[PDB]
């Protein structure tokens, strides 16, 4: 499994989603 | 792969402060370097996957 | 610096005296950012 | 400053374990579900706290233990009593009129706090007695003879402390923490019911009670006990001053680093003494 | 416009096909609200500064000032202001801050001894009469008082400590009258190696300006945001909620939206912090209400272009933000980058990467051309 | 700083004036430690 | 406590060596109008 996240996003630090979703990775597999 | 992170330098160092941003402008292109490095890391994560 | 809050330093000092504390905070936070980005680059190389 | 002649017993200082008691709230900040590392003046886990008893014997000898004790960096006080024999404290360096001294007293209707160059007696005490056999009330005549050059006064906290009764054991586990930092006399307190008889094992954080900005120099402290003019023990015809049973423990605060656990409601539910 | 911002970011008039993290968007505050307590009684500065008699320097009078509004404009009325040295605070900003406690150390010294009343100073008064802490925050006001502290026959009521065994610690008052001893021989009275520590000032009007009596008051402050107490004369405004505003809660300055909170503060608690020491909640000084504080919406802004030679059309991705909030900020004109892209209704799409404006979402699936994220890609197509 | 010895600075200055030299030494030695750890991380990646 | 002092343009440089420097004597015969110590702490003069 992957508030701290809110505070991290609260001062300039964002997290970018991966281009391929987990559904697409499962499709490739 | 790992988590792709983006950092806003002005928010992190001088959050919504104009005096601090004007002072930070004196340090050159350190923050453009940091942004470029993080962008390269994120693109590399996508390439890895 | 006297405080870690930028608003406090801006509210309690004139720009001449504020600039010293602002520069101290800028140096510290820039060092933190540089350290984070360097560790991220090394970890990204390992992940690659 | 008149004291009846008593067969006073020399104070014997027992020793007992502090377990994990003495944890208070370091600041006014609210935290939820957080393990917070804080360096502050704490009572270390499993240290010795001194133990004293104040009682009136059945043979006429009464143990009236009010010895002068050092304050050091801070003091943790624990009290168990039924008739509120412990009524207050004194604080100061020379304990005379030469230097300003702090005095906290239960007025039985309010709480008195004074910072004055009090002319304390040899063994200051509060005189509780029965006027007209109708009104029980207290007097401060036995504490000090005169007060001059007062700088701080505070009559507040109209609370009778123990009011639920004596269900478990006096329901009066009175824990206090006294600190003197930056000219602030900080008093934290907690009123824990006793599951047992003396010093139950458990954890209870001390919510701050009052931060008096007296700004004076304090290095010594002493307990204040209430003496009642007879008519306390049924079946006793001995016309004389008697004091009820009371026990109090004293520990000394030292600079320690603690890891405190704030639950989802902001209450410190556990602590770890990093140097234990 | 976004294309020009991309051109400036790349420092080139030509832009290749791709997505460029160009700027950062921010929702701007719409109002400024300040919350200050009901306290209205002015602080007794006149009593401290216009006292009939001032204590000696070795017996400096520490007056306690608390639970009042500290209007410093009164100090400008009855003071020539020979010295107005504020250390750690700006004297012009005194009217906007909140001080936990005020200490007024008032005494009388000589004219030339004013410079000795400062942290890190050395001298007779600094070392044996009154010493300031190294980290002292506050102000020092010194003004001449020759017309009130001088006598024709000599004013001997003012004394200063000239000899002492050790230098005075900060915020330490010495009133001992023990005769100073030089060496190891005990002193039983005035004579060899015995001198009285206290010397009378003997102020006279005929003396020079440098020797004229000067009244010095040191205002020591405890600039903490938790206890508040004594603050300046600022008119508190109404409290707004669910709107991004600049809030001034009892001296605590910030920007964000204040919402109703389920957090249950204990009565002594005044504000709440987060695991990383970021302020999560505050208490209203008036209503005693627990308000969650959330910084106004912000994030990255990326520009998707097919290449400046293929087309000048671009799309904008506001990263990690709901399209509703972006549209609301555009309606109220709160977005920091003010080059708003024209919105049609089919031009606005919600990806897990954020709000995309200027690109039409089609139901066909193609090979990725410009990676937007979360399985979403953009392309310049008919 | 005036000296590279901490004891010398502590013995020849008051804490106000000492703090400046102490901070200079702290900054220099912290930079040295950060440089050493970064080079160690890179060399450890190569050894891995 | 010299009987005569040289002129400022002809300042007298006295050499002090091979003795114990007890500075408590200086506090006896001096009103101490100025006691400015640069690079050293005047309170630490008795330990160095
Ligand atoms: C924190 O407070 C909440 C309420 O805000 C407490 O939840 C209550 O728990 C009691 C005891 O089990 C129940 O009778 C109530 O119905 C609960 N209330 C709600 C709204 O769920 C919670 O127990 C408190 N936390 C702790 C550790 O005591
Ligand atoms: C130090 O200054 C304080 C300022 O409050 C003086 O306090 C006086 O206290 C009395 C009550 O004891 C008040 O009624 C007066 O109003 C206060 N004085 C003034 C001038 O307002 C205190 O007396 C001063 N002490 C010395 C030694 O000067
Ligand atoms: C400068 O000061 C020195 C201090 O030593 C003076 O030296 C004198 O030297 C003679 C021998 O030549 C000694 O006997 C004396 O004791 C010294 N003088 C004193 C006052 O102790 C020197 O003369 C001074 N020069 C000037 C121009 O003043
Ligand atoms: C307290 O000291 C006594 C001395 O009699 C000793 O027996 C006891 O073990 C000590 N307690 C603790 C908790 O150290
Ligand atoms: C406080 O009083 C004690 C006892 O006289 C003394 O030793 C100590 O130095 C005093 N502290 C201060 C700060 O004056
Ligand atoms: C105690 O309280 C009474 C009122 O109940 C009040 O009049 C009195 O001043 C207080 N203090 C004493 C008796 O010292
Ligand atoms: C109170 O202050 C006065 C005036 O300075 C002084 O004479 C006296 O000794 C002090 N103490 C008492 C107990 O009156
Ligand atoms: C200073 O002025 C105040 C306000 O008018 C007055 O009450 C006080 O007596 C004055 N003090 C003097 C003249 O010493
Ligand atoms: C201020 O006044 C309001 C009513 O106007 C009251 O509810 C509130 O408790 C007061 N705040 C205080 C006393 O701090
Ligand atoms: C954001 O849009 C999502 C997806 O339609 C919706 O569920 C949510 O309510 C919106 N939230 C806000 C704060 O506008
Ligand atoms: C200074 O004092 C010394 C020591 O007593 C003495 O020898 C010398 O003559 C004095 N110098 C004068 C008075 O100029």
């Amino acid at each position: 499994t992957l508030d701290l996240i809110c505070a991290q996003k609260f001062n300039g630090l964002t997290v970018l989603p991966p281009l391929l979703t987990d559904e697409m990775i499962a499709q490739y597999t | 792969s790992m988590t792709k992170t983006s950092v806003d330098c002005t928010m992190y160092i001088c959050g919504d402060s104009t005096e601090c941003s004007n002072l930070l402008l004196q340090y050159g292109s350190f923050c453009t370097q940091l942004k470029r490095a993080l962008t390269g890391i994120a693109v590399e994560q996508d390439k890895n996957t | 610096a006297i405080s870690s809050v930028l608003n406090d330093i801006l509210s309690r000092l004139d720009p001449p005296e504020a600039e010293v504390q602002i520069d101290r905070l800028i140096t510290g936070r820039l060092q933190s950012l540089q350290t984070y980005v360097t560790q991220q680059l090394i970890r990204a190389a390992e992940i690659r | 400053c008149v004291m009846p002649l008593f067969n006073l017993i020399t104070t014997t200082q027992s020793y007992t374990n502090s377990f994990t008691r003495g944890v208070y709230y370091p600041d006014k900040v609210f935290r939820s579900s957080v393990l917070h590392l804080t360096q502050d003046l704490f009572l270390p886990f499993f240290s010795n706290v001194t133990w004293f008893h104040a009682i009136s014997g059945t043979n006429g000898t009464k143990r009236f233990d009010n010895p002068v004790l050092p304050f050091n960096d801070g003091v943790y006080f624990a009290s168990t009593e039924k008739s509120n024999i412990i009524r207050g404290w004194i604080f100061g360096t020379t304990l005379d009129s030469k230097t300003q001294s702090l005095l906290i007293v239960n007025n039985a209707t309010n709480v008195f706090i004074k910072v004055c160059e009090f002319q304390f007696c040899n063994d200051p005490f509060l005189d509780v007695y029965h006027k007209n056999n109708k009104s029980w009330m207290e007097s401060e005549s036995g504490v000090y003879s005169s007060a001059n050059n007062c700088t701080f006064e505070y009559v507040s906290q109209p609370f009778l402390m123990d009011l639920e009764g004596k269900q478990g054991n006096f329901k009066n586990l009175r824990e206090f923490v006294f600190k003197n930092i930056d000219g602030y006399f900080k008093i934290y307190s907690k009123h824990t019911p006793i599951i047992g008889r003396d010093f139950p094992q458990g954890f209870s954080a001390l919510e701050p009670l009052v931060d008096l900005p007296i700004g004076i120099n304090i290095t010594r402290f002493q307990t204040l006990l209430a003496l009642n003019r007879s008519y306390l023990t049924p079946g006793d015809s001995s016309s004389g001053w008697t004091a009820g049973a009371a026990d109090y423990y004293v520990g000394y605060l030292q600079p320690r680093t603690f890891l405190l656990k704030y639950n989802e409601n902001g209450t410190i539910t556990d602590a770890v003494d990093c140097a234990l | 416009d976004p294309l020009s911002e991309t051109k400036c970011t790349l420092k080139s008039f030509t832009v290749e096909k791709g997505i460029y993290q160009t700027s950062n968007f921010r929702v701007q505050p719409t109002e400024s609200i300040v919350r200050f307590p009901n306290v209205t009684n002015l602080c007794p500065f006149h009593e401290v500064f216009n006292a009939t008699r001032f204590a000696s320097v070795y017996a400096w009078n520490r007056t306690r000032i608390s639970n009042c509004v500290a209007d410093y404009s009164v100090l400008y009325n009855f003071a020539p202001f020979f010295a107005f040295k504020c250390y750690g605070v700006s004297p012009t900003k005194l009217n906007d801050l909140c001080f936990t406690n005020v200490y007024a150390d008032s005494f009388v010294i000589k004219g030339n001894e004013v410079s000795q009343i400062a942290p890190g100073q050395t001298g007779n008064i600094a070392d044996y009469n009154y010493k300031l802490p190294d980290d002292f925050t506050g102000c020092v006001i010194a003004w001449n008082s020759n017309k009130l502290d001088s006598k024709h026959s000599g004013n001997y009521d003012y004394w200063y400590r000239s000899f002492r065994k050790s230098k005075l610690k900060p915020f330490e008052r010495d009133i001992s009258t023990e005769i100073y001893q030089a060496g190891n021989k005990p002193c039983k009275g005035k004579g060899p190696n015995c001198y009285f520590p206290l010397q009378s000032y003997g102020f006279r009007p005929t003396y020079g300006v440098g020797h004229q009596p000067y009244r010095v008051v040191v205002l020591s402050f405890e600039l903490l945001h938790a206890p508040a107490t004594v603050c300046g004369p600022k008119k508190s405004t109404n409290l707004v909620k669910n709107k991004c505003v600049n809030f001034n809660f009892n001296g605590l300055t910030g920007t964000g939206v204040l919402t109703k909170s389920n957090k249950k503060f204990l009565p002594f608690q005044q504000f709440g912090r987060d695991i990383v020491d970021t302020t999560d909640a505050v208490r209203d000084p008036q209503t005693l209400e627990i308000l969650d504080i959330t910084p106004c919406s912000f994030g990255g802004v990326s520009v998707i272009t097919p290449g400046t030679n293929t087309s000048n059309q671009v799309a904008v991705l506001y990263q990690g933000v709901n399209c509703t909030e972006v549209s609301v900020a555009i309606h109220a004109d709160q977005l920091t980058p003010t080059w708003r892209v024209y919105s049609t209704g089919s031009n606005v799409f919600q990806t897990r990467a954020g709000c995309l404006i200027g690109a039409e979402y089609v139901n066909n699936s193609y090979e990725c051309d410009i990676p937007i994220g979360a399985g979403i890609c953009a392309s310049y197509q008919t």
